């Protein structure tokens, strides 16, 4: 309900370094292929976070409709982004419980 | 070990196949039928069909 | 045996560390790719180096 926004411009941008930082499965996009991210460039690009379940992972994309859809996080209906998610059951749980 | 789920390691195995322009050498269990001629009838000669 | 991020380099026309530089996959490429998780047989605490 409250994911951050962060702003990034007026830098070099090296996308061959997201792969170690996380340990995702693959560079999900939509207007851009993942593949040739380093050779065309942008104005500005914008980063969002925040911590979902894994049923409500496919909401998140251009054109759905569900919770997380359409009253926490809804993305526009021509998307030209990336989206990145991976499994945080190591470092996001406790035995009483995450509140 | 201690490792995330996209570090973990992965056997690979890449089967690569060349389309049929040499005689055919490698393939398996369909039973071969007696050859009948100057008859309309359906043929499979090495994977095509017609 | 590469790693869980490289999985999807083993496909044709794509770039990366594997595609680039070390095994590239032609663009006409015909065949099926088999992969697998082996943390068990292939991982160490001390490291497999």
């Amino acid at each position: 309900y409250a994911w951050n926004r962060k702003r990034i411009s007026n830098c070099v941008a090296d996308y061959s370094v997201i792969y170690n930082f996380a340990p995702f499965f693959a560079f999900k996009c939509y207007g851009v292929s993942p593949t040739k991210l380093n050779d065309l460039c942008f104005t500005n690009v914008y980063a969002d976070s925040f911590v979902i379940r894994g049923n409500e992972v496919s909401q998140i994309a251009p054109g759905q409709t569900g919770n997380i859809a359409d009253y926490n996080y809804k993305l526009p209906d021509d998307f030209t982004g990336c989206v990145i998610a991976w499994n945080s059951n190591k470092l996001d749980s406790k035995p009483s419980g995450n509140y | 070990p201690t490792y995330g789920v996209g570090h973990q390691p992965y056997r690979v195995v890449v089967l690569s196949f060349e389309l049929l322009h040499a005689p055919a050498t490698v393939c398996g269990p369909k039973k071969s039928t007696n050859l009948v001629k100057n008859k309309c009838v359906n043929f499979n000669f090495n994977g095509l069909t017609g």
